[PDB]
């Protein structure tokens, strides 16, 4: 019997990458979750050669960061990658997030998978806040102060966990101490995580594109969709490095390059692109509890969308209102990032009120009326009495 | 008596896992240098009458 | 090995999708056949029926937002333009 | 927002080294380095940079050590424990005349003048901006504002006021040929330079660039046709349907 | 490994804080800081303590604030950015008295003077090694062996030549009350508080070791009780063979 | 999941080995059975009779080498003691 299915540490890999019968129709969106896991590997490795030559002080983290920008031979390439991998990880990583929204890939025999990854989401933010901590640039100190006082919402004692968490009484060294080790240890349990998430999967496959059985025709793994991975993975080694080399900083923001000063803070800050969709929604409603649980409540209307999307005819590849919807829900959701993005003012309150309102309603309402709407309109319109 | 001795080993095993959770969660805490209560002083002399002193 | 939970996919021969008769395929293998068939027929004309096919689902919630952007931009320019002092002050509150 | 602290857009100046392929005119950085060092001598710091860097790049090679042989840095101890300073070599980074942080709070009659090593990444619209402010000052300041005596005005500067000393006069630095004595050369010089200490490793990264979209894109290519190559095998398969005979 | 090379085996003391339950006997502490302060003087460093650690084990609240305005720390500049002096407050550690390395091979004739503040816990032994080094030389030096000048014997010391003369004479301490005059004492002091001061966590350490002892030796017991308990559903099974019917 | 290769365990109720019968175990149940049956008995005599069928095993070995241990130490301070001319030379150098 053929030795890829004997030996046990190549028995696994064969039912992994070697033989596992993916759907016929698969398009770009799967071989897009590929690219997602070979980026998640390159940050993990140049974040292995970025360790190798970085200090951890307060008083010497910043100049740590200039030294591997030039002092090393070939290092600006290394943060440059990391930092734009990076925000391209999270990009592809909310894609990844609409293209499961949109086919209904959240049906009922894969909530455990989808669960998995939304735990795997707050994992990731939670990392990449704390790695922009780890630089602590001028602005990233104010951002961990804040997003550390968040806990002092806390009812009764929120004083004491905030200051246990954060190290003392002020930004110091065992407060970046510990966020550098806690980056540098978490994302081996995002791996973790994304084994587990691997696991989850192979119990059912991966759903059609036309949110019909698959069952019925399969065709091999590895030598078919391989290549569907190569070619992307390519396009993905392209752009990287067009934005690596040609146009380096301009998906991050041009504070991070200036000492820690905890005493002057400029007009403007903000976090990186991939957190303003939900800053936009805590500077929203005007409280502070409030906004401190609707942001993990946004996390857990996510969570609730099975069992809500009551549509007997699965994804939204037939039905013309829901996928307007979804459109207008998606273009929501860039609305809402530019809008946390800009200045508050006075046409600009309602403006992000009203967003959030319809964020939500599309979560909770708008999904199980309209539904139920197309199948009723379905059932009615091929009977005859 | 076989549950007594069961309820017994869970007791000393429950203030273990107590006091060794207790001793690695205080192992974050702040340390003792860090306690420094810092006092400053400032001259109000020269201070500017529409300006901000930090 | 140690039994799992039921599964609603096999493996090769015990697939489990409904067993079927009289269907019959074919293939041509990909050494007798140009790699490169229609590339550019196919390319234009399906792109632009493909295009076509959906272009309103996309047009119009960009179409609605944009709008709401240029009426939002365009009275915050107007609000800080002369207006500080008998427009500002009466919607700011 | 009002425009007048949120500051005028910069204009999109076609810099010279804005390009794909172009690199740094680093005939210019030769010139750069002698307007900076001689007109913000005792205001600014640019204490990040080591002068093992710029050999090779603008200057040729003794001309560094001739410099260096100006500044002391404070040796190691000798036998008797008295400090000593020795002159600087090629590992040393450009002194800042202000000695820590107080004497620059003490001097500028206002705030601390921030580290030029890296001042041309952390503004918005990197590149220009401070050929802008440089350049963009006026005579006079618009009617109707009141400033703090003693203080200069910027309309390119968010609020409008700047403790910028406007010294980028003509008649001042005279490079060594017939180019300067016109506020535009000077400044120019120095947006180029310090656009360049920003990160003296342009050139490599455009060239390595260049070398890794070519390779990318011959590879997009290929594997845009293997994909079309393999995956015709299923691709063009038919299917013909006959019903089996009723029998059951 | 000859003898000299190596020096004599340390003995084995009868040490009063030894024992898994004894604490210090820090009503010496409070009189080996005196005399340590008194006879090490500017010769050895212990620069790794900080004085409020010496609060509550030997010395009350105040009296070490009131040595502590005895010193200089060299803390931050005024406005015109000179360095200032001020008294030293309570979390500041004690001040090497050799600046920073080279007075000190200027001045004790020969090599580094060790660090203390952690020199018992880094030596092979060294509860008594120090004890044995502080007493151990001849009151004459021994006859025919070869001595470099300056360096005086030890038959303790690893190669029999130390550095450092013996400082340990009679009637030049007097702590409070009629106690010197014995080199004993002021070895025995001096000796209990480096012992402190190479861990200041003896007392806190031995009484959560008696602690985690004491439960997990319960915590063992009972684990053997409850082994002993459901695996004896499988200890005293017994099995009875039968041949089975011949016929197939 | 894909078939594995052949093993010589499996899980509960094909465990692969030779079928047996006329085996038949008994029980007590831990609860009425007084775990210390044997506590001193046991313990003693079992403990001594078994480190006397295993001694030999751990003392020739121990003896050897402590032998070799004390023989080598003793000629090793023979060799730094008043030797070191007439001893030393001949073997050392
Ligand atoms: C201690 C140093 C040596 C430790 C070696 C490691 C022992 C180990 O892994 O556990 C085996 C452990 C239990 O053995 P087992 O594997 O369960 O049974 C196999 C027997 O050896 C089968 O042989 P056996 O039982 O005939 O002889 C062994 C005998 C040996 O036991 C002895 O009598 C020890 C002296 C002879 C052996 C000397 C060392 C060998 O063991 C016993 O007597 C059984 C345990 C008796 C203690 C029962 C305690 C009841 C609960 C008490 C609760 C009190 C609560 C107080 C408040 C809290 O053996 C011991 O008895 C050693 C621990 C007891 C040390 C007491 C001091
Ligand atoms: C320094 C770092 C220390 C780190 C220690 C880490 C934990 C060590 C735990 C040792 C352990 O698991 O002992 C196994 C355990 C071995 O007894 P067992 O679990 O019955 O296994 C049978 C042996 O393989 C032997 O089979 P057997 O029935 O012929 O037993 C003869 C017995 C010979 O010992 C005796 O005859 C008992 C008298 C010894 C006193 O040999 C031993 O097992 C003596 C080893 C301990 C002394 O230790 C004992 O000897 C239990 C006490 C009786
Ligand atoms: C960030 C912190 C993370 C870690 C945070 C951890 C927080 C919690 C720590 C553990 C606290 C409790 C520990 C002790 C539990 C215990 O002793 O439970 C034993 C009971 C006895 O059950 P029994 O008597 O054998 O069987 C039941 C028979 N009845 C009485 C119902 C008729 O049985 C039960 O109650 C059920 C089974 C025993 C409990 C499961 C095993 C515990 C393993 C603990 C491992 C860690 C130590
Ligand atoms: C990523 C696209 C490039 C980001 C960019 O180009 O910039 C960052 C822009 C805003 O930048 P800005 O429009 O505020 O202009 C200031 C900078 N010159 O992010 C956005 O709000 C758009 C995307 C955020 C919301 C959609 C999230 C999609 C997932
Ligand atoms: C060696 C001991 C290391 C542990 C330690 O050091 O834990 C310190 C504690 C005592 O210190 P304390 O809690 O009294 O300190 C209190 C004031 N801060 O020890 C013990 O209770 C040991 C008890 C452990 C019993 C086994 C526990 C098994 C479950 C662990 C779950 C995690
Ligand atoms: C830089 C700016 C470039 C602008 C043009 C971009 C490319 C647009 C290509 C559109 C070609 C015209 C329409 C299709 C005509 C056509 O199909 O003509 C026939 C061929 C291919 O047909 P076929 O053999 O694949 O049909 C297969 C079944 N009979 O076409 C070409 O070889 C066009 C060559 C010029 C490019
Ligand atoms: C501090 C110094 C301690 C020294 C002693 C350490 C412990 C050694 C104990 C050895 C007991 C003697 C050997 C067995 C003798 C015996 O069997 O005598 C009878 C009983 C146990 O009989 P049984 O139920 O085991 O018979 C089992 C078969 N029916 O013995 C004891 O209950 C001794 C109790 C005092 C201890
Ligand atoms: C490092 C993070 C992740 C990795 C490596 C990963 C990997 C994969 C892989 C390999 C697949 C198979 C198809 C494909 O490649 O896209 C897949 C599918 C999927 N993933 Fe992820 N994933 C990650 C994160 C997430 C997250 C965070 C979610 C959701 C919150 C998620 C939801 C899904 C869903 C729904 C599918 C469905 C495929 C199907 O229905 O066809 N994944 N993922
Ligand atoms: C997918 C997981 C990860 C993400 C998304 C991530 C993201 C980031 C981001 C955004 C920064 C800020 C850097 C910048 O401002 O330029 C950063 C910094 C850093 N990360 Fe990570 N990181 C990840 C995993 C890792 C790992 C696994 C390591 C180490 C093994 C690592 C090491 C570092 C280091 C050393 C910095 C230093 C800050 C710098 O020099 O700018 N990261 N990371
Ligand atoms: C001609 C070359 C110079 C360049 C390129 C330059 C560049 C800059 C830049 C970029 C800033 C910060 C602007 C920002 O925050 O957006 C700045 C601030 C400052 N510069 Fe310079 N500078 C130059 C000359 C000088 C000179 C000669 C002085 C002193 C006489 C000076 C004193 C300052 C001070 C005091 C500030 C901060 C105070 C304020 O914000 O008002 N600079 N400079
Ligand atoms: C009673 C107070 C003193 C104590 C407890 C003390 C303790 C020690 C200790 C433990 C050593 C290291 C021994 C070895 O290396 O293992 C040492 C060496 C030394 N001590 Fe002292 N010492 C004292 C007094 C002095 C004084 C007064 C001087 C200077 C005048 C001095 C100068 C030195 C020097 C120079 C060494 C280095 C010798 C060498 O390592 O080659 N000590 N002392």
């Amino acid at each position: 019997m053929a030795f890829r299915k004997s030996n046990v540490y190549l028995s696994l890999v064969n039912s992994y990458i070697i033989d596992s019968p993916q759907p016929s129709s698969i398009n770009y969106w799967w071989n897009m979750g590929s690219l997602l896991g070979l980026c998640l590997v390159i940050q993990i490795v140049t974040g292995i050669f970025m360790a190798m030559h970085y200090s951890s002080n307060i008083e010497l983290a910043f100049s740590s960061v200039e030294h591997i920008m030039r002092d090393v031979h070939n290092g600006y390439i290394l943060r440059y990658l990391h930092a734009n991998g990076a925000s391209f990880f999270f990009m592809v990583m909310f894609m990844h997030m609409a293209k499961g929204l949109y086919y209904g890939s959240y049906r009922s025999p894969r909530v455990t998978l989808w669960n998995v990854g939304v735990i795997i989401f707050i994992l990731t933010i939670a990392t990449a806040f704390l790695g922009y901590c780890c630089v602590y640039g001028q602005m990233s100190h104010w951002g961990a102060t804040v997003i550390t006082n968040l806990f002092s919402a806390i009812p009764f004692v929120g004083n004491d966990i905030v200051s246990w968490l954060w190290g003392g009484f002020s930004v110091s060294n065992p407060t970046i101490q510990r966020f550098f080790a806690l980056h540098y240890l978490v994302p081996f349990i995002i791996a973790a995580m994304v084994i587990m998430h691997l696991m989850a999967l192979h119990i059912h496959g991966s759903s059609n594109p036309l949110g019909i059985t698959g069952n019925l025709d399969r065709i091999p793994m590895h030598s078919y969709f391989i290549f569907k991975d190569l070619v992307t993975v390519f396009l993905f080694m392209l752009i990287l490095a067009l934005f690596v080399f040609y146009s380096p900083n301009t998906l991050g923001h041009p504070d991070n390059y200036i000492p820690g000063n905890p005493l002057v803070t400029p007009a403007s800050i903000v976090p990186e692109w991939y957190l303003l969709p939900f800053y936009a929604i805590l500077r929203s409603i005007p409280d502070k509890l409030l906004g401190v649980i609707t942001m993990f409540a946004a996390i857990l209307v996510l969570l609730v969308l099975p069992f809500t999307d009551r549509s007997v005819v699965r994804g939204n590849t037939f039905k013309v209102l829901s996928k307007f919807f979804f459109f207008i829900f998606v273009f929501n959701f860039v609305l809402l990032g530019q809008i946390g993005a800009c200045h508050v003012e006075v046409p600009y309150v309602l403006m992000g009120q009203i967003a959030t309102f319809i964020y939500f309603a599309y979560f909770l309402i708008i999904v199980p009326v309209i539904s139920t709407i197309e199948n009723v309109l379905f059932y009615i319109g091929r009977v005859n009495k | 008596y076989a549950y007594f001795m069961v309820g017994a080993m869970g007791l000393l095993s429950s203030a273990g896992a107590k006091s060794t959770v207790e001793t690695f969660i205080s192992s974050m805490t702040a340390t003792a240098d860090v306690l420094a209560m810092a006092k400053v002083e400032v001259n109000l002399a020269a201070i500017p009458l529409g300006k901000n002193v930090v | 090995g140690p039994p799992s939970g039921k599964t609603y996919m096999g493996w090769w021969g015990h697939m489990g999708g409904p067993k079927q008769k009289g269907i019959t395929s074919y293939a041509v293998s990909p050494y007798a056949q140009k790699p490169l068939q229609g590339i550019f027929h196919n390319a234009v004309f399906n792109s632009f029926r493909r295009f076509k096919s959906q272009f309103l689902y996309v047009l119009i919630p960009a179409g609605i937002y944009w709008y709401w952007w240029k009426n939002g931009n365009e009275y915050n320019e107007f609000l800080y333009s002369k207006a500080g002092r008998e427009e500002l002050e009466r919607v700011n509150v | 927002m009002t425009a007048a602290e949120h500051g005028l857009h910069a204009p999109a100046y076609a810099w010279s080294h804005n390009g794909p392929f172009e690199t740094f005119d680093h005939a210019s950085i030769r010139r750069g380095y002698q307007v900076y060092r001689e007109v913000c001598a005792a205001c600014h710091s640019l204490d990040r940079v080591a002068w093992r860097t710029l050999v090779g790049v603008s200057h040729t090679n003794e001309e560094v050590r001739n410099m260096a042989e100006e500044f002391e840095y404070d040796d190691e101890p000798d036998e008797q424990g008295n400090p000593k300073k020795r002159p600087g070599k090629l590992s040393d980074y450009i002194p800042g005349p202000y000695p820590n942080e107080q004497a620059a709070r003490a001097a500028n009659q206002g705030a601390l003048p921030p580290d030029l090593s890296l001042i041309v990444k952390a503004r918005h619209g990197g590149c220009d901006y401070i050929f802008s402010l440089l350049t963009g000052y006026p005579d006079e300041p618009p009617a109707g504002v009141a400033l703090p005596p003693g203080s200069n005005y910027n309309p390119y500067f968010p609020g409008g006021s700047i403790a910028m000393a406007r010294v980028l006069f003509d008649d001042m630095v005279e490079y060594e040929d017939g180019t300067p004595a016109t506020t535009s050369q000077m400044a120019k010089d120095v947006t180029t330079f310090l656009n360049w200490c920003a990160e003296p490793e342009h050139d490599e990264r455009k060239r390595l660039g260049l070398k890794t979209v070519i390779i990318l894109s011959s590879l997009y290519l290929l594997s845009i046709w293997v994909k079309k190559f393999k995956w015709a095998g299923i691709k063009t398969r038919k299917f013909v349907f006959n019903p089996p005979k009723p029998r059951k």
